[PDB]
């Protein structure tokens, strides 16, 4: 709507923008990020992960 | 989007299906002796006996 500037998601998040430049509506997605797990055998086996 | 991860279950749903029909068949053609041992079969209406 013309008055809204901003969006939020349901779990209370900012979600949509909009540019004040030009009137533009821009969906905002956080940066990957994810956990970094490591596969290795025993040391004692081997050194490969 | 703010640190939480699921994590996926090691065992899909199909493998769960799967599981399940096996005991089924072996419920179905070998009675309780495959739960005890190496499967015997046996006609159903014997075993309903």
């Amino acid at each position: 709507l013309p008055f809204q500037q901003f969006g939020r998601d349901i779990a209370d998040t900012t979600d949509a923008v909009r540019d004040p430049q030009t009137l533009e509506i821009l969906d905002i997605t956080p940066c990957s990020f994810g956990g970094v797990s490591v596969i290795t055998p025993g040391t004692n086996t081997s050194n490969q992960v | 989007f703010n640190g939480l991860t699921v994590l996926p279950p090691l065992l899909t749903d199909e493998m769960i299906a799967q599981y399940t029909s096996a005991l089924l068949a072996g419920t179905i053609t070998s009675g309780w002796t495959f739960g005890a041992g190496p499967a015997l079969q046996i006609p159903f209406p014997m075993q309903m006996a």
